[PDB]
């Protein structure tokens, strides 16, 4: 799955 | 009739051309675009061919006249307007500037009330700040929204405890900590208060498809179909 | 500064479709469009073959509509590039 | 309305995302104007045609604040609203510090992550996007 997730 | 507003003295004055309705007074650009409109409900005036009202809410209303005689006629005419429905200083020009706030000291103001705000969601200047009553307008364009939109109209009207037309600091705070700290019963009330325009407790079908299309007729009455009180819309 | 330029470009590499030795010294050519290719009517492209061993690069007008799936030149026989090529196209495999 | 003089298209437009079959466009600040018309011309051109090499398209937005780029929160709600074949994945990353936000990046963060959504669409945009908070992750994004 798509690993979007900001710092 | 015509006058000059003053907007700063970095920002140029502009013709502009004043109307007086019996409970409002429109300031609009001779063009015939409305650019502010102000509502008297039961302020104070500074003489100087300038006069300042101040407006207790929103920035001061300042205009710069060619003479004497049209701002005394302005004057005379908007006592007998505003009596209808009064305090007056005479001073000197750049006390009548000085004693002003315009629209830019407004909007630094309204950034340390965000700012102050946000920080305690998650002292001269910053009590000036929180004694500040947020207009409709300004808070549909600090949301980066147009004024008539509905959600503006709903957190506005939701989030306004008294119904004064303005939003206080306090009556922020409250719905902000709701919002962010609130049980997730707390938030699903708060959201079934927000949604419904009448507020009678329960959703109607059109009122929910009207809230639907709000978050954006056959297709919203379909998808409405597939009241429904607190509990129903939890 | 030409040359760089030139050089700058990548060449894409293509496989011929078919072949067809139309009268009066005719050659039509239809071969495989690159995957993001594309052109307006009456835009022209270059084309090399190395079976001549030549590597030399030569102009000819793109005679496929752009709405097609493969791309087509009909190349006259003017000289000896062209004439080879005819020669090599006349045989199939 | 005053009529105006236009100066034609100067932007020689490459459109090389047509040439892959999976693109990412990013947008940042003032550059993600142009990003609107793409988007849309994107959806448009699956919707009418079937064998679009194109398969997938992933818009990340990165942006401090959203100011002035409201606009583009409407026009991305349409083309999702549009997308019917999940052509474009929209990732939109608000960048700003969380001392300095304004109204609508908080009213953003806590109808991200402080308010259930209706259709899966946020109360306050209604994008089915999901709007992040921080510095994009390129490098994991890509892997
Ligand atoms: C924009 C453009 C589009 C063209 N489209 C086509 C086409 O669709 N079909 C077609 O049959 N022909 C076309 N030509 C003609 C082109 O010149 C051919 O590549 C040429 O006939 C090949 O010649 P040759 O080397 O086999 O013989 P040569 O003996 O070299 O032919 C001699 C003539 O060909 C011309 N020529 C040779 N080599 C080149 C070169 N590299 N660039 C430009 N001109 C050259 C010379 O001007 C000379 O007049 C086009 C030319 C141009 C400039
Ligand atoms: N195609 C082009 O050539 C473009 C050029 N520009 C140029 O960029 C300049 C500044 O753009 P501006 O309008 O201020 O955009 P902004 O800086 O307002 O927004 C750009 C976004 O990218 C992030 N960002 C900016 N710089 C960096 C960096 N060095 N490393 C990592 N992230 C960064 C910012 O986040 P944060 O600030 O929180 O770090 C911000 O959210 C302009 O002068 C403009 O000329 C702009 C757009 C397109
Ligand atoms: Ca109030
Ligand atoms: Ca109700």
């Amino acid at each position: 799955l798509l690993f979007t997730e900001a710092h | 009739m015509e006058a000059l507003e003053w907007q700063g003295h970095k920002e140029p004055c502009r013709p502009v051309l004043v109307y007086l309705q019996p409970g409002q007074i429109r300031v609009v650009d001779g063009r015939l675009t409305v650019l502010r409109t102000i509502q008297l409900q039961p302020v104070n005036f500074v003489l100087s061919r300038t006069l300042l009202l101040k407006i207790p809410k929103e920035y001061d209303l300042v205009l710069l006249f060619n003479l004497e005689e049209e701002r005394q006629a302005l004057v005379e005419n908007l006592r007998g307007a505003l009596k209808e429905s009064i305090q007056e200083w005479e001073l000197r020009e750049q006390e009548l500037m000085r004693a002003a706030v315009t629209r830019e000291q407004r909007r630094h103001l309204l950034e340390t009330f965000f700012r102050h705000l946000f920080s305690q969601v998650l002292s001269q200047k910053v009590r000036e700040a929180l004694t500040c009553e947020l207009s409709r307008a300004e808070f549909a364009e600090s949301l980066g929204l147009k004024p008539q939109d509905m959600f503006v109209e709903s957190m506005f009207s939701l989030a306004d405890k008294d119904g004064n037309g303005y939003l206080s600091f306090r009556e922020f705070l409250d719905i902000l900590v709701v919002f962010m700290k609130g049980s997730p019963e707390e938030k699903s009330r708060l959201m079934f208060r927000m949604y419904d325009f009448d507020g009678n407790g329960l959703i109607s079908k059109d009122e929910f498809i009207r809230m639907l299309r709000s978050f954006i007729k056959a297709q919203l009455a379909e998808v409405v179909e597939s009241e429904l009180t607190w509990e129903d819309f939890h | 500064g030409d040359k760089l330029v030139s050089l700058s470009r990548k060449k894409v590499e293509i496989s011929v479709v078919k072949a067809e030795l139309l009268p009066s010294g005719v050659t039509h050519l239809r071969f495989q469009r690159p995957q993001g290719f594309e052109y307006k009517s009456g835009q022209w492209v270059r084309i090399a073959c190395l079976a001549l061993g030549t590597t030399e690069y030569h102009p000819f007008t793109l005679t496929s509509a752009p709405h097609e799936d493969t791309l087509s030149l009909h190349i006259r026989a003017a000289g000896p590039w062209t004439t080879r090529l005819r020669e090599i196209y006349s045989a199939p495999t | 309305y005053p009529k105006l003089y236009l100066d034609g298209p100067f932007g020689e437009g490459h459109q090389e995302w047509h040439k892959f079959e999976v693109s990412v466009l990013v947008g940042g600040g003032i550059g993600v104007t142009p990003f609107a018309s793409i988007l849309k011309d994107l959806v448009f051109k699956s919707s009418v045609s079937c064998q679009v090499f194109c398969k997938k398209i992933y818009f990340i937005w990165v942006t401090r604040t959203q100011r002035q780029f409201e606009w583009l929160a409407d026009i991305i709600r349409e083309v999702e609203e549009n997308d019917h074949q999940d052509l474009v994945s929209v990732h939109i990353y608000i960048t700003q510090l969380a001392e300095k936000f304004d109204l609508r990046t908080t009213m953003l963060y806590i109808c991200e992550r402080h308010f259930q959504k209706v259709l899966n669409r946020s109360l306050f945009t209604g994008l089915r996007s999901i709007t992040h908070f921080g510095r994009p992750p390129f490098e994991p994004f890509f892997n």
